[PDB]
């Protein structure tokens, strides 16, 4: 095949990152993130980024999706940020919250410029990284209704 | 305003509303028009297939009709969902590595024709990658026209290592039609074509050894399966059964010289950086009407395994939705307004043409 005539021919461009980078800009959860050294978490409600208070970080509701952005000095420059963003998925998350916060990770990569690097954290299945942010870490029971409409 | 999300299959349309868990609209993607030399759209014409012949305007993923395209897309909207396209955002799909002047002519359809207020087109199988909960991993995507590698890192597809094989659904139909034949049976036109499908759908499965399932099936009657065709006859299949969709691992069966799905995916995952290849190898995700025969998931997981370094850990996934993963994908990306932040608007069309939908949707 020929890429160059394909409807692929655009992929892997400056131009398709600026477009992504500017979609990013029309999400409210991403201004004044990623900002100093610390972690900042949103849960996905009904399609929505919401930002979950500092005081719950580490407690996770087993039936929803989160997204949680991990900022840190960099080895190379103490006084430069670098980013570990991390969607963290319950046992019991419905597809639409899941797959949101898969995109949404995306766009929060997009908006930090590319920087940070993706971690998929499936309750049960977290990474070493995501342990080490936080008996910190607590798992909840329920969680938020999904947002689909059910087709019968 | 509720987005409209079509994933225009080569053979199945599958419409809806963002924000539904399933689309409202499945039916075949066909124009029927009198086997007696006006035409009938969908589920209709293949109800009335006793005196119709059947066409489909999309072959392996591409419009080859631009005539019956609009009918079919006229048919999802004022037939089946019953909407006014001019008050609602769309979203199509598309398989990756079709030529540009495909989605040019979509686009210049949806706003000439539909007047549609804004769309965009979106690649089939990243919609399955985030219907999955993914954003690293590499997606087989396989219906009825096409079959696609496309390795996907953190969001981004990677164009060199995306590939494409002109083998699916429709093949593994025709070429279940042409063996049938051994047995003394005559499948022959677009009506029959359709019986065999549903044959093909209901009863086969993908072995997980072929020679050995070969001997067992020479052995005894042990893996026949009958079958009540439209006009009562009863019929048996056998060795078919399998036969079949094997073709997808060895595509010789049908005279093509490509390597099979489980080659094609070792080979798109070798052609990615090798500092992400063990993330491909642990996420591949199965999407697709072609990919839910039985035991394909065990197959690919073997034949990977044989072709993979020793250690590599290895892992199919097969998501019991899979038929609709792509849809699943546009619902709610769709549901999202960053992502419709980037959709084509008419007043866009209206200033640059065509030439925009490159510019926009990736
Ligand atoms: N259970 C099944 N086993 C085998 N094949 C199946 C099964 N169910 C559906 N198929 C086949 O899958 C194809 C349709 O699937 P699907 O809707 O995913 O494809 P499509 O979107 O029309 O095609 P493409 O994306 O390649 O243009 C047909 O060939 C159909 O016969
Ligand atoms: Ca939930
Ligand atoms: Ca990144
Ligand atoms: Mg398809």
């Amino acid at each position: 095949y020929n890429i160059a005539d394909s409807n692929i021919a655009n992929l892997g461009t400056e131009l398709e990152k600026k477009v992504k980078l500017e979609a990013s800009q029309h999400e409210d959860a991403w201004k004044g993130a990623g900002k100093q050294v610390g972690v900042e978490i949103w849960r996905i409600q009904q399609f929505k980024v919401v930002p979950v208070p500092k005081k719950h970080h580490g407690s996770f509701y087993t039936g929803d999706s989160y997204i949680v952005l991990s900022t840190y000095h960099p080895k190379t420059n103490p006084d430069k940020l670098a980013y570990d963003v991390h969607f963290w998925l319950g046992a019991f998350t419905t597809q639409d919250e899941a797959g949101t916060a898969a995109y949404k990770t995306v766009e929060l990569d997009d908006y930090l410029g590319g920087l940070p690097v993706q971690y998929r954290e499936v309750q049960g299945y977290e990474s070493e990284r995501f342990l080490s942010l936080f008996g910190g870490l607590r798992i909840l029971d329920g969680g938020v209704e999904t947002g689909f409409h059910h087709v019968e | 305003t509720t987005a409209l999300v079509c994933d225009n299959g080569s053979g199945l349309v599958k419409a809806g509303f963002a924000g539904d868990d399933a689309p409202r609209a499945v039916f075949p993607s066909i124009v029927g028009r009198p086997r007696h030399q006006d035409s009938y759209v969908g589920d209709e014409a293949q109800s009335k297939r006793g005196i119709l012949t059947l066409k489909y305007p999309i072959e392996h993923g591409i419009i080859t009709n631009w005539d019956d395209m609009e009918k079919i897309w006229h048919h999802t909207f004022y037939n089946e969902l019953r909407v006014a396209p001019e008050e609602h955002p769309t979203l199509l799909t598309e398989g990756p590595l079709n030529p540009k002047a495909n989605r040019e002519k979509m686009t210049q359809i949806m706003f000439e024709t539909f007047n549609v207020p804004a769309m965009y087109v979106a690649i089939q199988a990243v919609l399955s990658l985030y219907a999955s909960g993914r954003t690293t991993g590499i997606v087989l995507d396989s219906g009825d026209g096409v079959t696609h590698n496309v390795p996907i890192y953190e969001g981004y597809a990677l164009p060199h290592a995306i590939m494409r094989l002109d083998l699916a659904g429709r093949d593994l139909t025709d070429y279940l039609m042409k063996i049938l034949t051994e047995r003394g049976y005559s499948f022959v036109t677009t009506a029959e074509r359709e019986i065999v499908r549903d044959i093909k759908e209901k009863l086969c499965y993908v072995a997980l050894d072929f020679e050995n399932e070969m001997a067992t099936a020479a052995s005894s009657s042990s893996l026949e399966k009958s079958y009540e065709l439209p006009d009562g006859q009863v019929i048996t299949i056998g060795n078919e059964r399998f036969r079949c969709p094997e073709t997808l691992f060895q595509p010789s069966f049908i005279g093509m010289e490509s390597a099979g799905i489980h080659e094609t995916t070792y080979n798109s995952i070798m052609k990615c950086d090798i500092d992400i290849r063990k993330d491909l190898y642990a996420n591949n995700v199965l999407s697709g009407g072609t990919t839910m025969y039985p035991g394909i998931a065990d197959r690919m997981q073997k034949e990977i395994t044989a072709l993979a370094p020793s250690t590599m850990k290895i892992k199919i996934i097969a998501p019991p939705e899979r038929k609709y993963s792509v849809w699943i994908g546009g619902s709610i990306l769709a549901s999202l307004s960053t992502f419709q932040q980037m959709w084509i608007s008419k007043q866009e069309y209206d200033e640059a043409g065509p030439s925009i939908v490159h510019r926009k949707c990736f």
